[PDB]
């Protein structure tokens, strides 16, 4: 039960980020990421 | 700055793009 359907590209999912004189964000944890970059020489 | 379809009727195909203009306008 499954076919073609059309839809208008999304344009990714909507945050608002919360904006405040006093407030402030600082992470409290970390991560090692390793990506995979190919450039044809 | 229609000349689009203007050359359209002489056998040139204008391609639309993907990203419209409120789109670009929302990543920027």
């Amino acid at each position: 039960s499954q076919s073609i359907i059309a839809y208008t590209m999304s344009l990714g999912v909507e945050n608002s980020v919360a904006y405040s004189n006093n407030s402030i964000a600082i992470p409290t944890n970390f991560t090692i990421s390793v990506t995979t970059e190919i450039l044809p020489v | 700055t229609d000349l689009i379809c203007a050359q359209k009727f002489n056998g040139l195909t204008v391609l639309p793009p993907l990203l419209t203009d409120e789109m670009i306008a929302q990543y920027t």
